[PDB]
């Protein structure tokens, strides 16, 4: 029952992964910016420190 | 049965991707379009290591973020001193095809493993001083291909079993033991909480796994080709992807699906390695052609190019404070830049 | 300057003494990559060549020097990937059973592979035809021909600038003299000139294992010297 | 007198010598500097060459100039000094990097498997300012060189009396160090080359390899020991009067033909060769 | 883990002797090794320091010329030849190992020493010899240096070392970084110039001689010695 053993296991697998919540691209992409504009200051290769900090 | 079961997962996989369509009110550039350019990004190489022998094949930045763990495939693992480039400590490898390797967030214990199939973690405040064999754990069917340290006691590992599993330290054996994938496993990356980590494979897929449960709670089929690196966003909300298709794509677990395709016409060889930084604006990814790239998260555009090595590069990493970011090419040479 | 970090340069140094020490020998080597099926007589060659481990490292010294063989037969059944790493070693020996027809099939299929690998694009794949009196046997025994399996057997003629070897029977000769130029001609296809097979007829007890890898990796690094210094 | 011939030979021989050299050194050096592939010791000796070959060909047309207008020198006398220096010091400095790559690839051939004491990356750095410094140092006498200037015309490149006193010393020393045991060096590196090469006793790589090492060897045999031989008999009997009129046009068409080995030199050793052949391709199709 | 000191015994004026220190339980020669004197009733004293693979050597000024250190890795031992001994060099010495790294711990483990009797560096000065106190309260030892030991690098070259009655001294901080196999009882605090170590809870294990130890230059120079005792 290998076939169907491992069918069944992709099954379960697709509708486990389906009831997952799913947010529409947009808040994502801003959730993302704004974390990325918080630290902005925080990371050296983003804001070049001056060599008395490195 | 059989048709049965391939005819209701075939149905679920295009309800699947009908959801995850409906979702994609928008592409990433449409919303980074607003947000002022990041310009040209041009790192100097400030410090140079001229200690490996062989190929550089592995790297990783521990809790603090002055030693450096880098392997070589001449089974040589070197913790140096990134501010001093001294050599902190060398461990001689049973093993000379180590292709992995981590530093753990205690700074006590250093993981590595490959083509041996047995990951092999040494401790480095053993009070005889000299490095010591702590615990050579096997079970593995395959070469490991990845190694990450979740505490002092716990280690994820994949292998090219196509299983992952997280292992016990004290008890050598595995903690648990997750499904096989499609391919070979070839690249970990654990999230700040420490509680999911996402994995790639041979296969053009990626599977976001649970340190509690063995179940991938999401699993991404949008790739190319076999993909070679992953790395986690330092939220932990988002990851890259880079394959040998030398096109980089981030992928987000809150909308579960692409964001970003980091892609160029005039570059052709593949990825090896991918990187953020400590804010997450620079994407670092290296390419087989000798070479790295760092692109903005966001606007997608060429931020800045390392080419100071002359072979291909083999890996790349970011500090966790993001002071300096070091690279292990094939040329036996590792460089910080800054 | 501290007094620490001087004890620190000091380790520092001592370590890359070591490191050097170790450098020495490693270039002083040869990394040598044993690949070959179940069917193939990998284990019979590397028990021959005695002058969950995914890997398995073999040290031999011919003609006063090393050879470190590499031999990988504890893995998934793809290797594109693992292969990778095994770039810049002195040599690759493929192993096929030249006996069994119906692996051979398989047998070349994975040496076509192997070589037009792009990562060992520019890597020598030599070749060791093992099983060769079981070949003969079945060829004289005429119970199986390798016309069933490969139409070009049938009208393929005997290589006019052969060296039959003495006492071998020329149904023997012209079949192994067919397996090599099968195995020519897979390898000089998109050969360039920068990789070139060297295919050798090792028996299953003839003790002049290592002396063909030592004369195959003498040629293969004479070539490497003459293009990478610009002289051919 | 053969300054009648000089003033017809030079300007043109020279100027396309210098030309081609030009033309290849340029590009030459343009394709080593690439990162593409990697740095070796062959690359740093051949760039030290190519360098070499330039730094003699950038001093070669002032002199074609000079025997155009009728051995006139309208520069100053430390142009005459440094351009006598720089022709001679680069010539020798490229013989000595022709033989140190040819006993490099003479070890790298004889000795495949053992005794890898051919790859380096700061040992060929170290040996080439070696031989630039002592060739240098050596030569250096050659600077006291006078304007010799004779009425309204400067004789710069040209032999006199004052010169002969440091001639008749330095000459054969070149002959010995300079042309004779770098060519044996090469005779003997390269014989056993080929006798390694035909050691096969039962090819389409061999040919070639047998036809690259050939060639330079008859073009370096009729290119520098016929010039150093003609110089010496020149050098070693000169009293004030005719030239013979005879050893003089041997030793300007030997010189002539000795400079041609800074186009001669760049394309035997590099162009020829198979993985240069691919870093120039590199180098061009790159952007 | 294991440091047996042995040679120790009663030596005539300008004589000589060899101090022998077998190690074991670690890699000795990974260690670099360090030959300290303690006076009878007095604080310790730097004497002679070899590092890894003897590739450097340092004595103190006062002992130059007599005192000749000396390390066999094959056997894992080192010796102290000494000549022309002083009526002075009446001491217990112990040898000490230190592996110098970042996150290291330097002069972790003290041997037992042994007893040798006859017949412009930094200094550092303490306040109080003697402090009395009873378990349960908290203990405060200050200590002075005459030069500021905080390098360019930002590293606090500090040492704190705690003698029992019958032991030998004991790592407590090697730079407010707590030492190994010391309860965190103990803490660091202050600048460069000034030092203080905490006890936030007393103990009977707790009384000892604690000394300070500046590791700036490589001459050393131990302090008087803060002593706590029931
Ligand atoms: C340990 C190794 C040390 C390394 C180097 C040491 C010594 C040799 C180096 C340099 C000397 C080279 C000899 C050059 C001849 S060149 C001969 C002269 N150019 C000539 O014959 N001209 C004929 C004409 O115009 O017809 C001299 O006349 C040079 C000056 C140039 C000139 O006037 O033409």
């Amino acid at each position: 029952t290998a076939s169907i053993a491992q069918a069944r296991k992709l099954v379960e697998q697709l509708k486990m992964e389906a009831n997952i919540d799913r947010i529409k691209v947009s808040k994502a992409a801003a959730d993302l910016m704004a974390y990325c504009e918080a630290h902005a200051k925080e990371d050296p290769l983003l804001t070049p420190v001056p060599a008395s900090e490195n | 049965e059989l048709d049965q079961l391939r005819q209701e997962a075939e149905q679920l996989k295009n309800q699947i991707r009908d959801a995850r369509k409906a979702c994609a009110d928008a592409t990433l550039s449409q919303i980074t379009n607003n947000i002022d350019p990041v310009g040209r990004i041009q790192m100097r190489t400030r410090r140079t290591l001229r200690g490996h022998l062989a190929k550089i094949y592995a790297m990783h930045w521990g809790t603090d973020s002055r030693l450096l763990v880098s392997a070589s495939q001449d089974g040589k693992l070197i913790i140096w001193d990134s501010y001093t480039t001294n050599k902190v400590h060398a461990i001689p490898l049973r093993s000379s095809w180590v292709m992995t390797c981590a530093y753990a967030p205690s700074g006590n214990y250093v993981a590595c493993g490959g083509l041996d199939n047995i990951c092999s973690i040494y401790n480095l405040k053993t009070r005889e001083g000299n490095v010591r064999v702590s615990r050579e754990l096997a079970g593995h069917t395959g070469y490991l291909s990845c190694c990450r340290f979740l505490d002092d006691n716990q280690i994820v590992t994949s292998s090219g079993d196509t299983t992952c599993a997280l292992w016990d330290i004290e008890t050598g054996q595995q903690t648990t033991t997750f499904t096989g994938h499609t391919g070979d496993v070839m690249s970990l990356s654990l999230a700040p909480d420490t509680r999911l980590f996402v994995s790639g494979a041979c296969d053009a897929s990626a599977k976001l796994w649970d340190v509690r449960e063995g179940m991938c709670r999401q699993t991404f089929t949008g790739h190319e080709s076999d993909i070679n690196a992953i790395c986690f966003f330092p939220n932990g909300n988002a990851f890259a992807t880079g394959s040998d298709d030398a096109t980089c794509r981030l992928f987000d677990l809150r909308a579960d699906q692409e964001l970003m395709t980091y892609s160029h016409d005039n570059i052709i060889c593949g990825i090896t390695s991918v990187s953020f930084s400590k804010s997450g604006r620079l994407l670092l990814a290296g390419y087989d052609d000798f070479n790295c790239n760092v692109w903005d998260a966001l606007k997608a555009d060429r931020a800045g190019v390392l080419a100071g090595h002359d072979n291909r590069v083999s890996c790349l990493g970011v500090t966790d404070d993001g002071m300096a970011v070091a690279t292990g090419s094939w040329d036996s040479f590792l460089k910080i830049w800054n | 300057l501290s007094a620490e970090d001087k004890a620190a340069v000091e380790r520092s140094k001592m370590i890359e003494k070591q490191l050097q020490k170790d450098k020495q020998v490693y270039r002083r080597t040869l990394r040598l990559l044993l690949l070959g099926a179940d069917n193939s007589g990998k284990s019979t060659i590397v028990k021959q060549m005695r002058i969950t481990s995914g890997i398995f490292e073999t040290k031999f010294q011919v003609d006063k020097v090393n050879f470190h063989m590499f031999d990988v037969g504890a893995q998934r059944d793809e290797r594109r990937k693992w292969i990778q790493c095994f770039n810049d070693v002195t040599a690759i020996i493929f192993v096929v059973d030249s006996s069994d027809y119906n692996r051979l099939q398989e047998a070349l299929n994975d040496f076509k592979s192997i070589w037009n690998n792009r990562w060992l694009r520019t890597i020598s794949v030599i070749l060791f035809l093992n099983k060769q009196d079981l070949l003969a046997e079945k060829v004289l025994a005429g119970k199986s021909k390798i016309e069933d399996y490969f139409p070009e057997f049938a009208r393929y003629t005997t290589p006019e600038d052969a060296t039959p070897e003495p006492g071998e029977d020329p149904r023997v000769t012209r079949a192994k003299y067919f397996i090599r130029k099968e195995f020519v001609d897979i390898s000089t296809a998109s050969g360039d000139g920068r990789h070139i097979c060297y295919p050798h007829f090792t028996c299953s007890v003839d003790t002049e294992n290592a002396r063909r890898i030592f004369n195959d990796c003498k040629d293969i690094i004479l070539q490497m010297n003459l293009r990478e210094y610009n002289l051919v | 007198t053969i300054e009648n011939f000089k003033r017809e030979f030079f300007p043109i021989v020279y100027l396309i010598i210098f030309f081609w050299g030009v033309l290849g050194n340029g590009l030459s050096i343009y394709v080593f500097l690439q990162p593409y592939k990697k740095s070796t010791s062959v690359n740093v000796f051949m760039l030290n060459l190519a360098i070499s070959d330039l730094l003699f060909i950038s001093t070669l047309p002032f002199r074609a100039d000079y025997y155009l207008r009728g051995s006139n020198w309208i520069f100053g006398d430390l142009a005459c000094r440094i351009m006598s220096y720089s022709l001679y010091v680069n010539m020798y400095s490229s013989i000595y990097f022709l033989t140190v790559l040819s006993v490099v690839r003479f070890l790298a051939m004889v000795h495949p498997f053992r005794l890898l004491h051919v790859t380096s990356i700061r040992s060929a750095w170290i040996l080439c300012g070696i031989i630039w410094i002592l060739i240098m140092a050596s030569s250096i006498m050659l600077l006291d060189s006078g304007s010799e200037q004779n009425g309204s015309v400067t004789s710069c490149l040209e032999l006199n009396l004052y010169k002969i006193a440091k001639l008749q010393t330095m000459n054969y020393i070149a002959l010995v160090v300079g042309c004779l045991l770098p060519f044996f060096t090469l005779s003997i590196c390269y014989l056993l080359i080929i006798r390694v090469l035909l050691k096969v006793e039962v090819r389409v790589s061999h040919r070639k390899a047998l036809t690259t090492i050939i060639i330079t060897l008859i073009i370096f045999f009729l290119c520098f020991l016929p010039y150093h031989t003609l110089r010496t008999v020149h050098l070693t009997t000169w009293k004030v009067g005719l030239c013979k009129d005879r050893l003089h046009k041997a030793l300007v068409i030997t010189l002539a033909l000795a400079a041609a080995n800074a186009c001669f030199n760049p394309l035997l050793y590099y162009f020829a060769g198979e993985n240069f052949k691919d870093r120039l391709k590199s180098a061009l199709r790159k952007g | 883990v294991q440091l047996v000191e042995s040679g120790g015994g009663l030596v005539q004026p300008g004589g000589s002797r060899k101090l022998s220190c077998s190690a074991s339980g670690f890699a000795f020669s990974s260690f670099g090794m360090h030959w300290v004197r303690q006076a009878p009733e007095k604080g310790l004293e730097w004497v002679a320091y070899i590092s890894s693979g003897s590739g450097t050597i340092y004595y103190a000024d006062t002992v130059k010329g007599r005192f000749t250190i000396s390390r066999d890795d094959p056997k894992n031992t080192l010796f102290l030849q000494m000549t022309s001994l002083r009526s002075e060099d009446t001491a217990m010495y112990y040898c000490v190992r230190s592996i110098y790294y970042y996150g290291s711990s330097p002069f972790d483990f003290w041997g037992q020493g042994t007893t040798l009797t006859v017949s412009a560096d930094i200094v550092m000065t303490q306040a109080t010899s003697s402090v009395p106190v009873t378990p349960g309260e908290s203990v405060s030892i200050s200590c002075r240096s005459s030069k500021s030991l905080l390098h360019s690098n930002g590293n606090t070259y500090l040492y704190w070392f705690l003698q029992r009655p019958g032991q030998s001294p004991q790592l407590l901080i090697y730079r407010s970084n707590l030492a190994s196999g010391v309860p965190d009882r103990f803490s660091g605090s202050g600048s460069g110039t000034a030092f203080t170590l905490t006890i936030s809870r007393l103990e009977a294990e707790d009384v000892g001689v604690y000394y300070c130890m500046q590791h700036l230059e490589y001459p050393l120079t131990f302090g008087a010695g803060t002593k706590l005792e029931l």
